[PDB]
């Protein structure tokens, strides 16, 4: 449980509102405040809404003001890369936030995918759930 | 040296106008509460206008809309615009900065417009 | 509109005697009710402020006194020079409004 | 139902976001003798959904009541709060003699009483500095043409009603806060014009064979049409 | 020039409150106090009367 949290914003510099979430080891906290960040934020080995509560996938997107968090959790026994396989990620969060982001940074191995505006092809079971995809550009 | 001078009152025919002017010394009119009241012959004191010293106006019922009131801050001046003038209208036009706390209670000495 | 009423209208005493005139208020003031004092041909000169203060350099004989709506004014003892006609006035709600005043004159 | 309320001069703002507003608390409360709205109506508020209100909370005389509304003037409007012209919201006041009021007079609350100009709407000025009413610079210091801005109500219970203290709440209309928009009961086995959370139509709700996930609401058919519907408030599939 | 006074024409009115919108080209003169709340006016104005 090395990674803790993330930051969301445009400059992170109690300039402007910026989303903060962070897992305190049995609390799930987020807050939207002007925080005033450190240049290296880690931790020890105007606020306008705040919420208090192997493998790990998120999906962290911004449309129309509203922040969509999609995530999954899997068990995994790998070390140097992704696991090759299939699965879908459910809808945790939709925050109204309103804020629109520009960067985020991580709090502390990992990995950053980007998101492109394509076509895909979703598989539903009898059971509603997504089994299989296809990209229609690939 | 504090005082308020003051002049402008005459002879007016009716449905005329005629400028008051009061001159002060001593203190600003534009961060002021000050005021006119006018006394008619043999009779009490009336209220006529008073401006803040934000800049609000406020006028008694009977000269509401005939009369106005303003300020110069270059010539630390104190000013009642009588339009529509009437035959009772006439009195002695006392200026004076109006009580607000202790020792600062002036007025002027008073001038005499006639509406004839 | 607040309507101030002054007794008496007229007054004549002897020098040295207690001389009190009142102003009822229409309606409640509080406390904020002036008096003024007007010798003849000059202007009114404000003796008491706030219905008991005394104004700075007013002299001792005259006071000031009341709350709500009936208020006094009294001269300790009778000065020749205090012949003058002597008006309250409320200030605090608009109009601003006079009472119909007070002459006072020597026996 | 605060214990404590701010002089006017230094008006309290509260930021009311991302909650239900339960008007009917307000507008069905006969404790209230001032309540006035501008460009809402009062019982058509829990209908209307805006992105922020502003609750600002003071003390004033009930003389000046009346100064607080659009285009108003007066030593309260001008120099302590001011509400401006175009203002889209609620007035609310009530007197309050029983609890600001001291026997010997309370002097905890103040108005600003000289400013060289007006404020703007929904400006809150707190300064102390002495006012230069003179030609002659104060310094900070008092004295002849050198006052304190500000002035102490003398708040005591023998006070006339326009001279006792009235507390006041000035609700401002700016989407996270909604009207409640309650709900009825619902019947199965006969031809009802329903609406769901977002969606509306027409037909019998019957109940159901399928498994919905946790996390999903409304079902669909193959071409394109709604099939099943999560009820929003039992949880069970129609 | 014509409906404006100095000390301010009242003679001509407006409608303020309506249990519903008019319809098309109808007319309402009806003087019956508008029950702004929940308690009954009874033809008697006052609070939400
Ligand atoms: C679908 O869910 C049912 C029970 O909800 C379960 O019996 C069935 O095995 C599931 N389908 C698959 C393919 O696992
Ligand atoms: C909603 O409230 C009703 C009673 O008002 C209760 O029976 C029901 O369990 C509640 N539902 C949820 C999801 O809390």
């Amino acid at each position: 449980n090395i990674i803790r949290g993330w930051i969301f914003g445009t400059t992170l510099d109690s300039k402007t509102q910026s989303l903060l979430i962070v897992n305190n080891a049995t609390n799930v906290v987020i807050k939207v405040c002007e925080f005033q960040f450190c240049n290296d934020p880690f931790l020890g080995v105007n606020c306008t809404f705040e919420y208090v509560s192997n493998l790990r996938e998120f999906v962290f997107k911004n449309i129309d003001g509203y922040f969509k968090i999609y995530s999954k959790h899997t068990p995994i026994n790998l070390v140097r890369d992704l696991p090759q396989g299939f699965s879908a990620l459910e809808p945790l969060v939709d925050l109204p936030i309103g804020i629109n982001i520009t960067r985020f940074q991580t709090l502390l191995a990992y990995y950053v995918g980007y998101l492109q505006p394509r076509t895909f092809l979703l598989k539903y079971n009898e059971n509603g759930t997504i089994t299989d995809a296809v990209d229609c550009a690939l | 040296e504090v005082q308020l001078l003051e002049s402008g009152g005459g002879l007016i025919q009716p449905g005329g106008s005629l400028r008051l002017s009061c001159a002060a010394s001593g203190f600003t009119v534009s961060s002021n509460y000050m005021s006119w009241v006018r006394q008619a012959p043999g009779k009490g004191l009336e209220w006529v206008s008073v401006i803040y010293s934000g800049g609000s106006t406020y006028y008694a019922d009977s000269v509401k809309g005939r009369f106005t009131i303003s300020r110069d801050n270059s010539k630390n001046t104190l000013y009642l615009q009588m339009n529509s003038l009437r035959a009772e209208d006439t009195a002695v036009y006392y200026c004076a900065r109006d009580h607000v706390r202790p020792g600062m209670n002036i007025w002027g000495q008073g001038t005499m417009v006639t509406v004839s | 509109a607040i309507r101030m009423t002054q007794s008496p209208s007229s007054l004549s005493a002897s020098v040295g005697d207690r001389v009190t005139i009142t102003c009822q208020a229409s309606q409640d003031i509080s406390n904020y009710l002036n008096w003024y004092q007007q010798k003849p041909g000059k202007a009114p000169k404000l003796l008491i402020y706030d219905a008991s203060n005394l104004e700075t350099g007013v002299p001792s004989r005259f006071s000031g006194s009341g709350s709500g709506t009936d208020f006094t004014f009294t001269i300790s003892s009778l000065q020749p020079e205090d012949i003058a006609t002597y008006y309250c006035q409320q200030y605090d709600n608009l109009p601003v409004t006079f009472g119909g005043g007070t002459k006072v004159d020597i026996k | 139902n605060a214990t404590r309320f701010a002089s006017v001069y230094a008006w309290n703002r509260k930021r009311i976001s991302n909650c239900v507003a339960d008007y009917s608390v307000l507008y069905n409360s006969a404790s209230f003798s001032t309540f006035k709205c501008y460009g809402v109506s009062p019982t058509k508020l829990n209908d209307l959904c805006f992105t922020n209100v502003y609750a600002d909370s003071f003390v004033i005389r009930g003389d000046e009541v009346r100064q607080i509304a659009p285009g108003q003037t007066g030593k309260i409007a001008d120099y302590n709060y001011k509400l401006p012209d175009d203002f889209t919201g609620c007035v609310i006041a009530w007197n309050s003699n029983n609890l600001d009021s001291k026997v010997g007079g309370n002097y905890n609350y103040l108005y600003r009483l000289f400013r060289k100009s007006n404020l703007k709407p929904f400006e809150r000025d707190i300064s102390t500095e002495i006012y230069q009413a003179g030609s002659t610079p104060c310094n900070g210091v008092e004295g002849f043409n050198c006052y304190f801005p500000l002035q102490s109500y003398g708040f005591q219970p023998t006070n006339g009603v326009g001279y006792q203290p009235y507390r006041v709440v000035v609700l401002s209309f700016e989407a996270t806060v909604c009207g409640p928009k309650k709900s009825t009961n619902l019947v199965k086995n006969k031809c009802v014009n329903f609406n769901f959370n977002g969606l509306t139509g027409t037909g019998v709700l019957t109940e159901s064979n399928k498994k919905f996930l946790p996390f999903q609401q409304f079902g669909r058919d193959i071409a394109d049409t709604t099939d099943a519907v999560r009820d929003p408030q039992t949880l069970e599939i129609l």
